[PDB]
């Protein structure tokens, strides 16, 4: 079913696949980072907007 | 006879014809009335399938509603497909170049699930193009003719292969369903089997039949007799409905993780979803009667559905096991057996509906997906299905069609018989269809299906033998797509009028007798064993009474082309298929007599071939004009004809039409009122009736050559008008304009002489090679003027003429008179293209006389050119003086098989000169069987004769030996058919008699004037400085590789260097050649080529390092 | 093909100089060579 090695390692060989199609492997990459929500967003920006705070500090 | 104004053509035929032939456009016509759903076609379908009268655009419109959203809350659908009048008559469409069109309404139901309003919006849904009463579409003002096509019907197909190995049979199956993925089931080289899912080469049945809800226990019972599925099923090695789909993920989607839910979904999504895999209406019910799934249930859900599988892998594995007749549990039970894929019970024909209809298929679908796309961007309630549909895609889609698609083509009209069977031809290239390279040498042979279905003789003898055919004359097309011919059904030795249609597969599980069979008028044939077509297309004897079927009438298994050649059954099947060909591209003369030897069908295929006028309606006639005919009906109204004269065909033939009726005639409903092109009294007639020697003459006839006397030239026998059209367009430009006008730079006066001084040549003046027709001169803009340019116009006061004089010019090598200007431009307020402002087009034509090296060709398959033209004292004549005016050689006819022609000959010799039977004691051994009627016949008395059942050696025999003269008495011919005659070189007569009599004889569209090319130095093309080629540009022959092969093997060396270099390929070569032999100084040397710099150039740009070293 | 190969390198050069994720540059990488490829031999890889 899912569990006991049997769907697991099956998703990972399913992944590991050779993807001849150029905009079927970009999609199987882009298939990677999962979504993101109002919080996140904004917590990432304070991020950014630290890291250019800081890059200033630097110049 | 049963048409009206029908000539009195004597027939040899014995036996009468239960049914005449239909009308030969029915092919054309009833599909696009299936297409439009026309009332005619509403009551057609109201006893020939009334459970569902749907037409194609209705089919199209319900198979699209309902078209939704995401949410379900909001939707539309589509109905009531009206049309509406042609915007013009199909003349000035003809003219003016516009397609003969109509526009087409569609009633749009706007809903809305979440409240519920109603939007029933008329849309305009486009311009959608009409088929005309000939079966031709005009699309730019042309007159293009669309084909049906062949292709395998989508259904099921299973077949055997040996493996060579072990011996080892081996049964695969391919369902191959239109718009899907395919399924491969087959019997591996090893015991178990493959299940091929859109070519991946793993996991047999075990995976698929647990991936349908099932386990082991259901696919052990219901194989337990098949020990090949069962050692199968044994090494399934999984366990797990899940286990199976995600290994089915594996094969089916890789590069994706499967979840539980995924591959369930997929599955259906993939097959049983009639989305992504649906097998036409067509296929459905092909796989329906190939498996006895449903026998008496409507049709629906045109997707696969999941005992449709069971039943395959059932046929299948029974089919590996030698069975015979597999029972599926809850069906009728059907017979086991591979099947054949050209067998015509699996090509089904796609006609002018169908291509229609997957071409509006693919509009429809760019439709639903453009307004799938905007029914949710905007918001509810502000939404109305006018802004909803955007027919652009539509229109694009018809016209994609219509033009640059090689399925629907040029009319090839150069005569009526040409136009009746470019049309009724079944081709099989295109798209789904096959390419010639891709089509092996099965495909082209002549399948025992065939027969009645399509004609084995009538295809082109080129590349596309084969691949491409010409529909049959009783030849009917089912409803459904599939091909039908009507044949008697015979019932215990009596023989009955019903006239039943059976298809090729209907045809197997009875017996057909023979066409011309011994009937007594009781229905029972004298003897037993009658020739039969058995199942397999096995002919053999079997006694009457187990007999069913018989055909219809002899000349049903052939076409309409070939169905006028007299004598066929005489002839090879080669120069019949020749003939047959050649029959299509004889020319149109200026009196076009009627032929005395020939066959009943001329008169149907010049009727209906739509170029004839035919009075609609009964009544008197009112007034008769070279221009028009007004014909007064009975019930007060008159209808005026008109007449169309000097018109140019496709082919730049002419097309004029001669009434053939007096000021004071009645004319019956169905009567021909005017002939045609190639038409006398209302029948075809392509060439004419020449007296023929057959002997061989001094040479001149060698090698299938013709000669010809004087008198065909001078009494203008062979003779046809050709007329070309010139297209020459002024357009705006940054220079400025381009004017039509007479302002001409440099030219003198005595070619000035026939322009009008708006710049165009007069009406009635002759033209020819060089001479300018329209003055059109641009703005040259600016270049180098050369000082001695200023010089020359220093030393005579000469203008600088700032405008360039790009004049249209008659091209080389033609000639004649002016028949007709027409002229558009903007300020005439007409649909001229974006960009030019006049556009003239002028029509030239020329009698053109026979020459040497015109062909010239009888029915029969013999050819040849004209090796000369010798005045009337230099040949061969019969005592009574009259000069012979073709001859043709004696060492072709026995070697290439063509012996009919000979019997042509004499039995129009017969019909020529006359003949009666003495009918004093009694009627001759011979005449017992020859019909009344036919033992009198007056001089010049045209015949005829079926080609299956016609006048046999004994009859003509018979026939040769009453010949009575016309005026003075002498038997000119002897029994035998020989007769003396008298050299007209020497003097002295013949040593032995010779074949005379009269033959059908046709002039050929490759006349020597249209195929002369030559040229000294011509323009160049742009990559490689090799000269172009073609007639339309000035050409050059092409010295290919294989002539390099015999001039290097010749050892000319010099010679194979100029031919090269500088004769094609050295710029510098060329010129300073051309100086040379003007200047008569020695030709140089030749240099380096070209092309071998091109060559160079390219392969460097390859990233090659390529450097030529002197040391 | 020789625009496709100038827009690819543009669009490259431009990723690199301003500094984008190593992703979109590997995906910019993979056209230019796949453009490169169009332009030495169409259809030798991959559907033409």
């Amino acid at each position: 079913e899912d569990e006991s090695e049997a769907l697991r390692q099956a998703r990972k060989d399913a992944e590991l696949t050779a993807s001849a199609d150029s905009v079927r492997a970009y999609l199987k990459q882009i298939g990677k980072v999962a979504l993101l929500n109002a919080e996140e967003e904004v917590e990432l920006a304070k991020r950014i907007e630290a890291g250019l705070y800081a890059t200033q500090l630097m110049t | 006879n049963s048409v009206p104004g029908a000539p009195n053509r004597v027939s040899f035929a014995k036996l009468r014809e239960p049914l005449e032939v239909p009308g030969l456009l029915d092919v054309q016509t009833d599909s696009f009335e299936w297409l439009i759903g026309s009332p005619r076609w509403r009551e057609s379908a109201a006893e020939r399938g009334d459970v569902n009268p749907v037409g194609g655009l209705e089919e199209v419109l319900y198979e699209l509603s309902p078209i939704e959203d995401f949410s379900g809350s909001m939707s539309l659908s589509f109905s009531d497909p009206r049309f509406d009048d042609v915007k013009a008559p199909v003349d000035e469409c003809k003219d003016k170049d516009m397609t003969y069109a109509a526009p087409l309404f569609v009633t749009a139901e706007f809903i809305n699930n979440n409240t519920g309003e109603i939007k029933s919006q008329t849309v305009f849904m486009g311009d959608f193009p009409m088929m005309t009463e000939k079966g031709t579409f005009i699309i730019n003002g042309t007159e293009r003719v669309v084909v049906s096509q062949l292709v395998r019907s989508p259904g099921v197909y299973f077949d055997e292969t040996i493996d060579k190995s072990t011996d080892k049979t081996l049964h695969s199956v391919k369902v191959i369903p239109s718009r899907g993925a395919w399924l491969e089931f087959d019997v591996d080289k090893r015991d178990t089997v493959g299940v091929r899912i859109d070519r991946k080469r793993r996991q047999p049945v075990t995976v698929l039949l647990k991936a349908l809800g099932w386990t082991s226990e259901q696919i052990v019972e219901r194989f337990g007799f098949s020990e090949i599925m069962r050692s199968t099923l044994e090494k399934d090695n999984t366990v797990g409905t899940d286990e199976a789909l995600l290994d089915i993920y594996r094969k089916l989607r890789p590069g994706e993780p499967p979840t539980k839910e995924s591959a369930q979904t997929l599955l259906e999504n993939l097959f049983f979803k009639e989305k992504r895999y649906d097998l036409a209406r067509v296929g459905r019910y092909k796989v329906n009667k190939k498996l006895g799934l449903h026998v008496g249930e409507p049709i629906t859900s045109s997707t696969l559905t999941e005992e449709d599988v069971v039943a395959t892998i059932e046929y299948l594995v029974r089919l590996h096991e030698g069975q015979t007749t597999m029972t599926v549990p809850g069906g009728v039970e059907v017979p086991v057996e591979t099947d054949d894929i050209d067998h015509f019970g699996n090509r089904r024909l796609r006609t002018v509906g169908e291509l229609i209809q997957n071409q509006i298929r693919v509009g429809m679908s760019r439709m639903e997906r453009v307004v799938r796309e905007r029914m949710t961007t905007q918001d509810v309630e502000a939404i109305t299905p006018q802004t909803l549909i955007n027919i652009r895609p539509v229109v694009a889609a018809i016209k994609e069609f219509f033009g640059t698609s090689q399925l629907s083509q040029f009319m090839d009209q150069n005569n009526p018989l040409s136009g009746l069977t470019h049309k009724r031809r079944l081709s099989a290239l295109g798209p789904g269809g096959l390419s010639r390279e891709r089509a092996g040498l099965e495909v082209r042979d002549v399948h025992p299906s065939h027969y009645g279905r399509m004609c084995p003789i009538e295809t082109p003898e080129g590349p596309n033998i084969g691949l491409i055919g010409s529909l049959s004359v009783y030849a009917r097309v089912n409803p459904f797509g599939f091909i039908e011919t009507p044949y008697r059904k015979v019932v215990d030795g009596v023989v009955s009028d019903e006239i039943v249609y059976l298809t090729a597969d209907e045809e197997d599980r009875h017996v057909v007798a023979q066409a011309n069979s011994p009937i007594d008028a009781d229905g029972r044939f004298v003897e037993p064993r009658v020739l039969v077509r058995r199942k397999a297309g096995e002919v053999e004897y079997v006694p009457s009474s187990e007999v069913d079927y018989m055909d219809v009438s002899p000349r049903q298994m052939v076409s309409v082309a070939t169905a006028m050649i007299p004598f066929l059954e005489h002839d090879d099947a080669n120069r019949a298929l020749m003939g047959a060909n050649m029959q299509r591209q004889a020319v149109p003369l200026v009196r076009s007599e009627a032929p005395l030897v020939g066959t009943g069908m001329e008169l149907r295929a010049a009727i209906d071939a739509g170029d004839v006028v035919v009075a609609e309606e009964s009544g008197v006639i009112e007034e008769v004009s070279a221009d028009y005919i007004t014909v007064m009906h009975d019930n007060g109204t008159r209808r005026t004809y008109r007449m169309r004269k000097f018109a140019r065909s496709n082919h730049g033939t002419c097309a004029n039409q001669c009434p053939i009726v007096d000021a004071g005639d009645r004319v019956e409903a169905g009567q021909v009122i005017a002939d045609g092109p190639c038409t006398d009294d209302g029948e075809m007639a392509l060439g004419k009736n020449l007296l023929v020697a057959i002997m061989p003459w001094e040479g001149h006839n060698y090698e299938d050559a013709i000669i010809l006397s004087n008198r065909l030239v001078e009494e203008d026998v062979l003779t046809s008008i050709h007329i070309e059209e010139h297209e020459i367009d002024a357009r705006d430009t940054k220079l400025g304009a381009e004017e039509i006008t007479r302002d001409i730079p440099n030219i003198s006066d005595e070619v000035l002489a026939d322009l009008d001084e708006r710049g165009i040549v007069r009406i009635g003046a002759e033209v020819r090679d060089g001479d300018i027709l329209v003055g059109k001169v641009t703005p040259k803009g600016e270049t180098e003027l050369t000082p001695e340019e200023r010089l020359l116009r220093a030393i005579f006061g000469e203008k600088a003429r700032e405008v360039r004089d790009t004049s249209l010019k008659v091209p080389h090598g033609e000639s004649g008179k002016v028949i007709g200007i027409r002229v558009f431009s903007r300020e005439d307020e007409d649909e001229l293209p974006a960009g030019v402002n006049e556009l003239v087009r002028v029509y030239v034509a020329q009698k053109r006389k026979i020459s040497d090296g015109d062909k010239l060709a009888g029915r029969h398959g013999n050819k040849g050119v004209i090796g000369k033209i010798l005045p009337v004292e230099d040949m061969p004549f019969l005592a009574d003086g009259t000069p012979v005016d073709i001859i043709l050689n004696t060492h072709g006819v026995p070697r290439r098989m063509n012996i009919g022609q000979i019997l042509e000959t004499h039995l129009g010799w017969c019909a020529h000169s006359g003949w009666k039977v003495d009918a004093a004691k009694g009627v001759p051994d011979w005449a017992a069987r020859l019909p009344d009627e036919l033992l009198e016949a007056q001089p010049n008395a045209i015949v005829s004769t079926p080609v299956f059942d016609g006048a046999q050696e004994a009859e003509l025999q018979g026939l040769l030996s009453c010949t009575l003269p016309n005026r003075d008495g002498d038997v000119l011919v002897d029994a035998d058919g020989k007769a003396m005659l008298f050299d007209g070189r020497s003097g002295e007569p013949f040593p032995y008699p010779v074949t005379v009599g009269y033959m059908y004889i046709m002039k050929l569209h490759h006349l020597v004037d249209d195929k002369i090319h030559a040229r000294s130095t011509g323009p160049y093309s742009m990559i490689t400085q090799q000269p172009l080629g073609g007639k339309a540009q000035f050409g050059g022959q092409r010295f290919g590789e294989m002539e390099c092969w015999a001039m290097q093997a010749y050892g000319a060396a010099y010679t194979l260097q100029e031919l090269l270099t500088i004769k094609s390929d050295d710029t510098v070569g060329r010129v300073k050649v051309y100086e040379a032999i003007v200047k008569g100084e020695n030709i140089p040397e030749p240099g380096i080529p070209e092309s071998f710099k091109v060559l160079l150039k390219e392969l460097q740009s390859l990233c090659l390092n390529v450097e030529v070293l002197s040391s | 093909l020789y625009r496709r190969v100038i827009n690819r390198n543009n669009r490259l050069k431009r990723l690199i100089d301003l500094g984008a994720p190593e992703i979109i540059v590997n995906n910019e990488k993979r056209m230019l060579q796949e453009s490169v490829d169009a332009l030495f031999d169409n259809g030798r890889r991959g559907r033409p």
